[PDB]
RNA sequence: UUAAGCCCAGCGCCGAAGCUGCGGGUCUGGGGGAUGACCCCAGGCGGUAGGGGAGCGUUCCCGAUGCCGAUGAAGGCCGACC
RNA sequence: UGAAAAGAACCCCGGGAGGGGAGUGAAAUAGAGCCUGAAACCGUGGGCUUACAAGCAGUCACGGCCCCAAGGGGUUGUGGCG
């Protein structure tokens, strides 16, 4: 099956079981379930119909073994006598586990 | 109490050096030729992360367009055909459908021209 | 110390680059009759010598 | 296995001998001998001697057997240079550097099938 | 996170000629063709696109008058002369180029656009003694 | 070259570090408030000369008749870890 | 230098110098202007990479090759920006 959900002002297409980062969510615990909106069924032998925001109730079932991740970066602005290496952004990641469509 | 320079500096430099490893010449052998570089490298990355974003914006349009052009229509027309139809979707990016599962796209195209009947 | 002068330290690159053609060339020696030693071509080496021509000492 | 030599503080610029040396890098001891024997340079007489001794060692010390050995590797390093003053016109005076070299040579056994 | 990459394709050529057209108005479309700008599996860094072949060269219309009005400076020897050439010349004295040039100044400047220009294959035909799969496009 | 030029109309895309979206940071304001400085809300956060506020390291003394220390100090050389 | 000369007998290469074994020592990359031994700088070996391409030398992006595997390192062929 196919599918396209939106999260964090961004929209991804998911399948029947997988995921990566998505951006911090109040899903406080790791072992928890949340369902994000959907945008295009998936065309498979189950459907293949989109529509206006596709707010047809149906959504994706997502669990998630996460923990606010981070990452290197180093943002060094620099003009001239002006240096500001004063920046480390790791950005909080939120790993999810897509379940069913 | 005389506070010698002692170690401090050496370290302060090794750091910047590591950062500039693999660079061209003294560019990666000079406690300062390195520095100067790491500077350009500074904005370069920063300025680019800003570019990359709008880099793919375009990088996609091409696909979309050079994809739905096969069904006799302008990316221009196409899009409009959606806005006035309804579709906070596709995400110039997610118009990856035009490639993977092109039938998914097809319906969209026909869906598109529809709004302009 | 005067007029024309280097305007920049030459890069370790272009430095070596300039030497590409410096490699030495192995001498050219050959079997040599009598002794299974070596001598360069067209040469009388002080060991066996030549024929009709002197050299070192032999018997 | 391998037999080393190394003759330090020779007194000849590195660049200068590196030349005769690269001329024997990896070769039959038997051949290099001839080579240096007829290579017109000064390095010869130096790398000669050394390479000749690596041989000795190889035998006398590591029972490697002459006939089977060659030039595993060899190279040369800068030694501490001797600075000297050179009277220059109009009393300028410069420091000439009588450079110095460290010739290392390591034999090795060729094969045995 | 996503991605969108194409594997090793298979150069699907094209034979073409609309000598009833205006070079340029044509050339573009040819260039557009050259680099895979139509084929929705884009990758400006790859080098995938049609192997375009143009036959029946010249015969090309060219709007208003270029009776020496269209000059080809293009050549600058080196000592004092920048040899100029009007259209008429190239047409008579071996044409083809006429279109060729029109294509170069449409293909990107890098070793790629350089490589892409290597694709284009124009002749003063008809007759393209060089094909095994001419997929004549309209 | 009935244009890829000029003038008069119409619709639509493109497009910036602008404005929205989602997340993180920080400083002021107002309240929560069983103060806990622990969370909401609303705004601000380009920057030379300057002004103001926080911090990080170096040597030394008190802590030391102490505590680490050959089961390895100091310094050095590496590392994609925290 | 080392706690201490125990400072390298003897054999081998070499005119010598230097070395290779041997031997002392906790340690000889502690062997004598010898603790530790940073950087510039000169080398040997290995990995990736270069002989149609125009550059403040980097940055962003894909792709390939080389050491551990829903990841990382190293390199860099095009492309974008400088």
């Amino acid at each position: 099956m196919f599918a396209i959900v939106k999260t964090g002002g961004k929209q991804y297409r998911v399948e029947p079981g997988l995921k990566l980062r998505v951006e911090k969510l109040d899903a406080e615990p790791g072992a928890t379930v949340e369902l994000p909106v959907l945008l295009l069924g998936g065309e498979k032998t189950v459907v293949g119909t989109p529509v206006v925001e596709g707010a047809s109730v149906v959504a994706e079932v997502l669990g998630h073994g996460r923990g606010k991740k981070i990452l290197v970066s180093k943002f060094k602005a620099k003009v001239q006598y002006r240096r500001k290496k004063g920046h480390r952004q790791p950005y909080t990641e939120l790993l999810i586990k897509e379940i069913r469509g | 109490p005389r506070a010698k320079t002692g170690v401090v500096r050496r370290r302060k430099h090794k750091k910047i050096l590591k950062l500039a490893k693999g660079y061209w010449g003294l560019r990666s052998k000079s406690f300062r030729k390195a520095r100067e570089t790491l500077f350009a490298a500074g904005n370069y990355a920063y300025a680019h992360r800003k570019r990359r974003k709008r880099d793919f914006r375009r990088l996609w349009i091409v696909r979309i367009n050079a994809a739905c052009r096969q069904h006799g229509l302008n990316y221009s027309t196409f899009i409009h055909g959606l806005k006035k139809a309804g579709i906070e979707v596709d995400r110039k990016n997610l118009a990856d459908l035009a490639v993977r599962e092109p039938q998914v796209f097809a319906e969209l195209v026909e869906r598109a021209k529809a709004a302009q009947g | 110390a005067k007029h024309p002068v280097p305007k920049k330290k030459t890069s370790k690159a272009r430095r070596d680059a300039r030497r590409s053609h410096h490699a030495l060339t192995p001498p050219t020696l050959v079997p040599c009759p009598e002794c299974k030693a070596m001598k360069p071509p067209h040469t009388v080496c002080p060991e066996c010598g030549y024929y009709a021509g002197r050299k070192v000492l032999e018997v | 296995m391998e037999a080393k030599a190394i003759a330090r503080y020779v007194r000849i610029s590195p660049r200068k001998v590196r030349l005769v040396v690269d001329l024997i890098r990896g070769k039959s001891l038997e051949e290099a001998r001839n080579i240096l024997r007829y290579t017109n340079k000064r390095g010869a007489y130096f790398v000669a001697k050394v390479l000749e001794s690596a041989a000795a060692n190889a035998v006398n010390n590591h029972d490697m057997l002459e006939d089977r050995l060659y030039v595993k590797a060899a190279y040369v390093d800068e030694g501490p240079a001797l600075k000297r003053v050179l009277p220059r016109a109009r009393g300028r005076a410069d420091i000439i550097k009588k450079r110095t070299s460290h010739i290392t040579v390591i034999l090795g056994e060729k094969h045995g099938k | 996170m996503k991605t969108y990459v194409p594997k090793q394709v298979e150069p699907r050529w094209v034979l073409i000629d609309a000598e009833g057209k205006t070079l340029g108005r044509l050339a573009t479309k040819i260039a557009t063709l050259l680099r895979g700008k139509h084929r929705p599996d884009w990758t400006p860094n790859v080098a995938m696109g049609d192997f375009v072949v143009v036959v029946n060269a010249d015969k090309i219309r060219v709007t208003g008058k270029k009776l020496e009005q269209k000059i080809y400076t293009r050549y600058s020897g080196y000592p004092g002369g920048l040899k100029k050439i009007p259209l008429e010349k190239m047409l008579a004295t071996h044409p083809e180029r006429v279109l060729e040039h029109a294509v170069k100044g449409m293909l990107p400047k890098g070793p790629l656009g350089r490589r892409l220009f290597k694709r284009l294959k124009v002749y003063a035909g008809p007759d393209h003694p060089h094909q095994a799969q001419r997929p004549e496009k309209l």
